């Protein structure tokens, strides 16, 4: 008799974006059991009787635990709901963990190798089986729990017919010798899915409804999973979910009493829009950078008032490209310099966003308000593990001289901070894995001194508004001053040089506007003569 | 000085 | 038999100001358990069993809470009153975890998919699920309670009868996974009310008295809420309490034997000084602001010597219009410069004063004498994080050289 | 064993003379520690202009002996540390060396180590 049951089919599970890791752990475990056995006598092996999943939250280990379990064409499997054996009594845990071992050693005992199969599954493992010999306090019968169960898994007396599976969240904290081979072979992690994955679990999760016509035309799959990244798995069902609910929602008037329509509910039909709405005020990953960043760093948008805007992405795409595509040089570094109120973040961001990287993290200090020196250094060292672990990576440094706390008087600053990063910025990731870091400075000279400037690669300057022409083409660009005035503006201007930041004028604007229509102009040229000019 | 945290504690059962 | 009391009504709760939140979570909750079941069946979706409510005190989750419980028509809810499943003996506060799923658990298996529901009320959850340490030697104190209701939630065994209810005040401690899409979906927000809401509290809460004539023709409730600003939820009811006990007082007489006067006592009535009197000495609200302070900024007034004095307070009229009616400037800054004794900080006071807006602060180092610089940052960042739940914020930094601990010599300061 | 391909990512190629000259007073250097006996410890500083690689001929010049026990220390580990966790770092590491009969130890980067800026200057003591 086989040991699958004969209507098993691989698409029947409702799993996908895991065929690599299924078919590893088909390969390590059930190949033996399915292999006509005389070979197998031939050569002597003994079955494998240990599998142990470990990832972060919500990417389906439970899901694969329950249909392996359901594939096998076995006895019930036996399941623990995390630590369910603790007792209050002295010696009735261990008696708990024996009883799960009984019916095994029976069979074993009186069928010898002619045995089924016995599965067991241990959810939240790490919860009963730690290190021994760290808890200060009733660690005597933790210790004791973990030496019965090591000794019951591989003891004296010899199994073959068991299958262990365990899950857990935290692989790290678990006994070394639990894990050695023999006990807990096949370790596998579960990460979260790339485009292709989450393609399929979209589409897995919508079968139903395209059966039945209850889909609208219009929704197309592909442009939500190119949209959706850094989500998982549940995230991707709750999404479905909502966007499915905000449908039944149109049919109901719970004003003052419940009351259904019954007569509009057949017809009900899904749309895009409920998709949109549901992607912007319910669903939100915990992941990543998104939306709502890009918009706090990038508030007033990018204009094109010049010609070096066009140079700086110009330039920034070549080196984006550069990391891309060559393989001799894994780690590459730049520097944005320029005067005060010029716009380098905003330039950051917008060319960190047109990367289209798969990874993106900004790292600011407004998120650090108050930390001390450690807490600082050992919270940009886990920005900088996080990028490792991807393949292709990019990240931002913006205000160094407010990460490292200067201050021209003295001078003082932190030198933790400062040979924390000069040794990260000549860090190579693992092989076959590519960075890139952009940093953005406002003095360039106080970094020459403290010899930072020559661990960049190079630099890129972001310079001023110097001529009245560019001046004149912002504000029609932003659209703010009538023709009539503006000619008035111009015959101030064109005959002198100016030297203003973008983000300084869109202050003197708003100042300006709020005197009465006759002194508008007036105070708006006042204004940008006391500025003054020192290029 | 932090005052040591609470503990649990083990039973034993007897029998008349 | 429908979910749903056959003689509910949404009047009939008696909550007022959160009309968008109660219409979000029926949506997202209730939505698919009121339409027919064939066509739920068809689209092959599952319930949702989740529902976190975080604020600041004394806006009404745990009003919310028990009339979400008293609207079903299901069994009695389950509640837990903070720590209450803690116990010393080993391995019995996880035994009182698993004995709230039991019920639960056998109808899913007798009934299959025509169970009921069962609800299970969390208060102070804060105080039982803490992130868990995830590292070798600082175990937290309580994980096995933890890693037991995650397991219990959701795990290989499947029920689709419950429902659970948060409530905390630090929603930033929560384990991470208990908050997944799975387990706990639905997350909301309790604010401050706007006036709107205001009116709404108050007609709530003064509707009684109206319909027995007991209350004077004066009173006009539209004024009280235009001068109630930033009131949570409590401080309306405490205000309307203190009301009638000065109304009520005037009918006794405690300085001898206690005798009421039951002749006048039929001629009770509730008058709008009563109302004056409770807004200045009883009730004193925590996001608003009180004139005290201003009393004790502003000792001697202000008198107008010269023309600077008009032009100092013209420019803050106009900076105060400008940062109210921008939308491209959300936050503009300014600093008053001067010699000593040249009176900078009550004109600073008397600007703010003069704004109108519903949140003014003022900090001090009056109230900082003796911190070091970690608590100074800290009481700061706790000025700031308050500030940024208005709609409109004032804020003033007093005397920046104090603050800092500025001595000439060497220069000495606070990095 | 050490991850030799880290350090040597791009392999050595000759292209003068000084490369020959380096390698030839290494492998004397080890050939005198290896057959001495009045002079049981021995010690060499390798100097240069940044960006001349330095390292890289450090790790082949270590490699190509074939002691039974080598080692790297570098701060590439010691990242966020404070000024007692290197010194036990480096003592842990120079007892453990001391077990083997034959032993070659590797200290890159020293201004690394000491936390030198010239502002002041500032280091560690
Ligand atoms: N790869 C996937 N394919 C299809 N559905 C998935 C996948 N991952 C997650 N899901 C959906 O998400 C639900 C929750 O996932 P599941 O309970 O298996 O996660 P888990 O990794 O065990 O979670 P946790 O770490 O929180 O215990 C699954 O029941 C399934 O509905
Ligand atoms: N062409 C542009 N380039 C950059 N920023 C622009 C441009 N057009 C409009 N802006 C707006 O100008 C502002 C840029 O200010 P930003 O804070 O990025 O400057 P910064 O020089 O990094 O700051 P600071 O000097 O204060 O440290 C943002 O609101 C951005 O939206
Ligand atoms: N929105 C509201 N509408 C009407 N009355 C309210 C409202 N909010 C609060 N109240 C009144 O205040 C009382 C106390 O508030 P409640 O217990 O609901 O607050 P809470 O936010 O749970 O408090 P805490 O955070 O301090 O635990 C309510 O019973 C009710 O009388
Ligand atoms: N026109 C006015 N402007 C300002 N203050 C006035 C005016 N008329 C009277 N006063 C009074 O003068 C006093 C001003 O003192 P205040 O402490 O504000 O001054 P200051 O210069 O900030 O002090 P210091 O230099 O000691 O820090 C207050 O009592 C205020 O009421
Ligand atoms: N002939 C060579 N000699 C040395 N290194 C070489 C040679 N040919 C190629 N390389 C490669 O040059 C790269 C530069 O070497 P390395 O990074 O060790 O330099 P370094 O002088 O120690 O640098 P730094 O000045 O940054 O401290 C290494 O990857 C090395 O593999």
């Amino acid at each position: 008799q086989s040991i699958i049951n004969p209507d098993w089919n691989f698409e029947k599970m409702g799993i996908g974006g895991l065929d690599k890791e299924f078919s590893d752990i088909f390969r390590r475990a059930f190949a033996s059991r399915v292999f006509p056995p005389e070979i197998v006598e031939q050569m002597g092996c003994k079955h494998v009787k240990g599998i142990l999943l470990y990832g972060p939250p919500g990417c389906g280990k439970t899901l694969l635990a329950r249909q392996i379990g359901k594939m096998l064409n076995a006895r019930e499997p036996k399941v623990v709901n995390g630590p369910e054996i603790l007792n209050k009594y002295v010696g009735e845990s261990e008696a708990n963990i024996r009883k799960l071992f009984a019916d095994a050693e029976e069979e074993q005992r009186r069928l010898g190798a002619n045995s089924g199969l016995h599965i067991i599954i241990f959810d939240e493992i790490d919860a009963i089986c730690k290190q021994r010999g760290s808890m200060a306090g009733s660690t005597g019968v933790h210790d004791t729990v973990v030496n019965q169960l090591l000794s019951k898994i591989d003891g004296v007396e010899q199994l073959n017919n068991i299958l262990v599976i365990g899950m857990t969240n935290r692989p790290d904290l678990i006994d070394e010798a639990l894990l050695r081979p023999g006990r807990l072979e096949v370790k596998m992690e579960i990460g979260l899915p790339d485009e292709k994955g989450r393609l399929q679990i979209l589409h897995i999760h919508t079968a139903r409804m395209r059966g039945h016509q209850l889909l609208s035309a219009d929704v197309d799959i592909k442009e939500l999973a190119v949209e959706t990244k850094n989500f998982s798995g549940a995230e991707l069902e709750g999404l479905v979910r909502a966007a499915q609910s905000t449908a039944m929602n149109r049919h109901i008037k719970a004003s003052t009493k419940v009351e259904v329509d019954m007569e509009k509910a057949e017809s009900l039909q899904v749309t895009r829009g409920d998709f949109l709405a549901s992607l912007e005020n319910d669903i939100k990953p915990a992941f990543g950078t998104n939306q709502e960043d890009y918009a706090s760093y990038i508030m007033n948008g990018i204009i094109k008032w010049g010609d070096p805007v066009t140079r700086v992405l110009d330039d920034g795409e070549l080196l984006v490209q550069q990391t891309k595509n060559s393989d001799r040089t894994p780690l590459v570094s730049v520097l944005l310099e320029g005067p005060p109120h010029s716009g380098k973040t905003a330039l950051a961001a917008k060319i960190a966003e047109e990367s289209n990287f798969p990874f993106i993290k900004i790292c600011s200090p407004d998120k650090m308000i108050g930390f001390s020196e450690t807490a600082k250094c050992q919270a940009m060292k886990k920005i900088f593990d996080d990028a490792y672990k991807s393949q292709l990576s990019c990240v931002v440094v913006d205000d160094i001289e407010r990460l490292l706390d200067y201050v021209p008087i003295g001078p003082r600053f932190s030198n933790l901070v400062l040979q924390a990063l000069l040794v990260l910025l000549k860090k190579a990731p693992p092989q076959g894995r590519k960075l890139l870091i952009i940093g953005t400075t406002s003095r360039k000279d106080v970094l020459q001194e403290m010899e930072m400037l020559n661990a960049f690669s190079t630099t890129i300057h972001v310079p001023n508004i110097a001529t009245g022409e560019q001046l004149l083409e912002a504000l029609e660009l932003l659209g703010n001053f009538k023709d009539k005035e503006r000619t008035t503006i111009a015959q101030q201007v064109k005959g002198k040089k100016v030297w203003i930041g973008i983000k300084k004028l869109l202050m003197l604007i708003e100042m300006s506007l709020q005197m009465d229509p006759e002194y508008r102009v007036r105070k708006f040229l006042a204004l940008l003569r006391e500025e003054g000019a020192s290029p | 000085m932090a005052e040591d945290a609470d503990m649990r504690n083990e039973l034993e059962e007897m029998q008349r």
